[PDB]
């Protein structure tokens, strides 16, 4: 009966607002492909602070 | 002191002891349908397993009354071709019923019952699958798969609108899928009484929404909050703040009903607040922000609120103070 | 002095000469889905039947006419291999339509017009399948199988309530299955007359439910009370006690229209009650209990009411009476 | 001057001139949908056709790359047993896609290549197979069958009633099959002008009408009068007799939309009355009577009315001459 | 600065955090229905090539185990007839779930296991083509291919009727092809305020189309205009032109629902104004003409409108200076 369920801070204590590793995978956090990701807009668009 | 209807829209509910019986050969169908995946699927393998095994039999009988699993004397020429077994049956039966007919087992002239017995197990076979192929459109076409995405705010709270103080909650949808005719019905439910003396347990009072028109259809995109004006007329006209605790005898149930946007079918979801739950002098604080170039509906703090104060009196000693100032 | 509709929701009215005739080649649908079960099994087998024995026919004279019964010589090959006989050939058209092949009776090209044959014969499967499919299914899917279930007292009760005399009933829904967007349309009937005249024999007024709202719209989970008040533009209310009988002309159609939760579709059940059935002065008495922890509606005693006197005078004498005692 | 929708439901407008082009790939389900039965008949069984043809090439080639039609030197085997014409890969290719499979003339391991066609025909024979087969279902449980026999008299008759001046006219439905929330949009069509001078050919103005409650909905059993009370907010306030004439801009859409008993879906029928069609001063005669135990519906002399005088003026010069004869 | 609902439907909005999961195994056939043509193919596709597969490793598997497959001693017979390598079992799996069977490779009673593979392969290939067969079908009887028809201009203009300063917009539909109970819910959109403080990003009021009934339904034939009239209660009463324009935060979203005729399923278009496309003080040109014979809609300069000036102030502001003039 008991999941234990979850109090997962990887995307509730982010709030939406965050920049690392502990949302991707231990391969991403070898290989970088959000960061990967998140070069994809900076050529399209030129990065901004906000 | 049960709830009515669960937070998650159980009807709280026991029939105990229904006088007559159930629909003669139609509530096969309706029960069938809702109904746990794995007994539906058991039930169907079942049914090809026993339609399987009953002309299997059939043919194992017709080959035996022939005279058929004997002889093999090479000049009688058997009903079915080259069957030695109740297995072979079994095998020649699935073979034709499924349509799969392989040919090494075949069917001859030489027995007109057994053309017959074929001509039955195709029907039969047609029949059954038609009504498995059926069954399992109209469970595959199931909802209540989006009436579960349809949320709501664990609590709801009151404020003042317009100076009115009006109960108010936060509706959520989770699903970018569109419900079409999103249609709001609150209704208050107590053990309220006549003025000549009649109670009734669970009564029910259709409490309307507060619609700039006056309809109950909504637009329900950004989860958005849902509110009823307390006047006069409203039986939460003499509701006050402290009177709300889980042992007042106090319900207001919320109805959403709506088209889903891919199957054209009707579903329902439900949600219920008894008097705690129902947070007293509160305002759900706004989960939506502009987004860079869009709308952003933080789905996170979901029901968060925030407390505010207000006259702790109920919005009749509110009416009342309120003209004893304006007639100042 | 028929009922209009029966106390289950028989519409009891002949139609005695339309005019026209019916739909052209499309009632046939209409018609096949609504009918009695058996009735539907054995059409669509005998079409099955008539299907295979055309194609049979045509197979076998084939054969025929290809002299490919008569010479077994060796040398010349069958339009159809190894059919010998017309139950060969009915064997055939069954392996062919029902997609079996077993492969002892097969189709050579030494007949390009026994080619044709079999794409006639697959083509006319194919579609006569999916007719009786789609049949089948919207049969299947048949509604009014929930609309027995949904129950009705066999009396209604007219009692006081906030100092107004106002006709009830109880509704009943006897399956846990619910029903989305439940609509009341309580409809009294009779053999009114106009002031200028005229008069229609099966007159229909919908007298409006009470409905905090407003609305027709209810939700029913609890078996409840559906009533009306009488008001000076309710024509109940020249009504009077002792002027109800099975012998007055009278009778108030109660219709419930809403959408069952597994199927989409949508059922009405129908109830009436004429002037006896009314019961005048009478409460129907709460047949819910808090359960252990649980809402115990006692389907028992279902409809079994309780009598209250009353001023036992019209609605019209009611605000009379009461006019004259709150002006003095 | 033509007619906006015929006596028949036809909307008698032409588009001319449609900006745009039609849906990329799904008008195709729609536009076959609705679609004269032979002329969808011939679409599918051509589909059958292409379909079995195109994959007969396909055989016969590979039969042919294979070195497959000449040798027969016993030797090599063949990618498919058994094919010498392309009679024969036509027949294997109905044979495989209809499941068919007789047997002579079968798959073999020698092509791997054949064993990809033999994947690609049975999923292109699957995945055609269900869409002629959903086609063919929704086309089989379409509606507008019964639309045709929900009947509307060929006039329209105007009376006294309650002292007042209303519009009437006789509904009726001639299947004992019952239709579902029987609603009416009475709908008053002119070319009419704003005071500030814009005119719109065919303005709409959504006509009442007059029911107890106030709802558009009706309980259609016995063919009954759906009418109109001329209040001076109706447009047909400025109305007079021997104004209305077949030259006299003016016609007033009645809508009947419902739900199939049997068929949970939803049909609509029109009719519309110009002037002329619209009879002063007359009642339809009552065609109900009370049959022997029973209500008899005389569906003869159906739209037969009855002529009575009134005063042959407008309602405004109605209400006029009343506040003179009252006030008086 | 977003649109809250794109020109063509779109609502556009982010969800951005939902808290919990999709549905356990339903959220598939939901999720299934609604999605690209070919990705949708594609998994069809490959759930028969897995199953397939699967069942054909089984039968190679037993046929190795049976020891079939090296020795061809001529005594021993096989699980399977004829099967010498992989391709022979999955030639043998392809024929028995597709329901061709050829007969080349057999079923034999020497395995009671490979019997009961049969039996299983049997029964999930049944399972699965229904489960193929009911997405297929709840796919091609999809909606929204009508939705994209429903046009409406790029505009929307203001001007005078009746006296009153009212909002208004022509809507259009484009197919032959009925909508039902066409329902119109026009909602304006802003991030406004109550007066004790509380501001929500998207506000929703459902700002009213005057209807001569005042309902929501409409009887589109002939694409018509959609308006509501600026009254002291509707929000849009204190607008002003010059107020409007793309950077004043402002926007009407505007519903259509209603049945299609072909499919009793329900449909919804969406489009949106902001305050720019709210064209100040113009009014749309009748593109409807008197045909020979005929309603000829000039589906052409469809949004094209025609300016006309007017009092440059607020409803409210008209009203002043109207109140001013006639107490004068
Ligand atoms: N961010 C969210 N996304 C989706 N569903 C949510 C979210 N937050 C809450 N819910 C659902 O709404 C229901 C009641 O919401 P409630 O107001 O209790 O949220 P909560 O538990 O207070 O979480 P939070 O504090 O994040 O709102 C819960 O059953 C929960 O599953
Ligand atoms: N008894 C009836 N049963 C069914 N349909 C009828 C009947 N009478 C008329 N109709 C249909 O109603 C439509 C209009 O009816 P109308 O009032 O013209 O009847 P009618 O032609 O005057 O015949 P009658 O004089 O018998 O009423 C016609 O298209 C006709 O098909
Ligand atoms: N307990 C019950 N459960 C389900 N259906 C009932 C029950 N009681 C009555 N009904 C149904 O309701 C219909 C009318 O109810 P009615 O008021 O006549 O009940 P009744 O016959 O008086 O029985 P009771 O006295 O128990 O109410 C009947 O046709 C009956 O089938
Ligand atoms: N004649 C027409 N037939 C069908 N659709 C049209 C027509 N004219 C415009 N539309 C559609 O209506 C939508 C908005 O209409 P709009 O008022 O912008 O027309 P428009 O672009 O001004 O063309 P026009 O000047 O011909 O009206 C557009 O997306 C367009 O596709």
């Amino acid at each position: 009966k008991t999941p234990r369920e979850v109090k997962p801070p990887e995307d509730l204590q982010d709030l939406g607002v965050r920049f690392l590793q502990p949302f991707v995978n231990l391969l991403s956090k070898g290989t970088y492909w959000w960061m990967n990701a998140f070069i994809k807009t900076a050529h399209k668009k030129p990065i901004d602070l906000r | 002191r049960a709830r009515f209807v669960s937070k998650k829209g159980n009807c709280n509910v026991a029939h105990k002891n229904i006088r007559e019986q159930g629909r003669f050969l139609q509530d096969v169908f309706t029960t069938l349908v809702d109904l746990k995946w794995p007994h539906t699927l058991l039930i169907f393998t079942m049914s090809f397993l026993c339609s399987w095994l009953l002309f299997a039999m059939a043919w194992w009988l017709i080959a035996f009354a022939h005279g058929d699993l004997a002889p093999s004397e090479g000049t009688a020429e058997p009903c079915v071709t080259s069957i030695h077994s109740f297995s072979s049956a079994f095998l020649f039966s699935i073979e034709v019923q499924v349509t799969i007919g392989f040919g090494g087992r075949m069917v001859t002239e030489e027995c007109p019952l057994a053309i017959l017995i074929l001509i039955v197990q195709n029907i039969v076979g047609l029949m059954i699958n038609a009504i498995m192929l059926g069954c399992i459109f109209m469970k595959t076409a199931q909802a209540h798969r989006r009436a579960e995405t349809l949320i709501f705010s664990k609590h709801a709270v009151i404020a003042l609108r317009h100076g009115r103080l009006c109960f108010m909650l936060r509706v959520g949808d989770l699903r970018k899928s569109m419900i079409i005719s999103a249609t709001i019905h609150m209704q208050v439910v107590r053990k309220t009484t006549s003025p000549e003396g009649e109670v009734v347990p669970l009564h029910q009072v259709d409490i309307p929404m507060e619609n700039g028109v006056g309809g109950n259809s909504i637009f329900l995109v950004a989860p958005l909050i849902i509110y009823h004006v307390i006047d006069a007329n409203s039986p939460l006209y003499d509701l006050a703040p402290s009177d709300l605790h889980h042992h007042q005898d106090l319900e207001i149930i919320v109805i959403l009903e709506g088209v889903v946007e891919t199957t054209g079918i009707t579903t329902q979801a439900r949600t219920s607040y008894l008097a705690d739950e129902i947070l007293w002098g509160q305002r759900f604080v706004p989960i939506v922000a502009e987004e860079d170039g869009r709308y952003s509906v933080d789905y996170s703090k979901f029901g968060n609120t925030i407390k505010v104060p207000t006259p702790l009196c109920t919005a009749r000693q509110l009416d009342e103070d309120h003209s004893l100032l304006e007639a100042l």
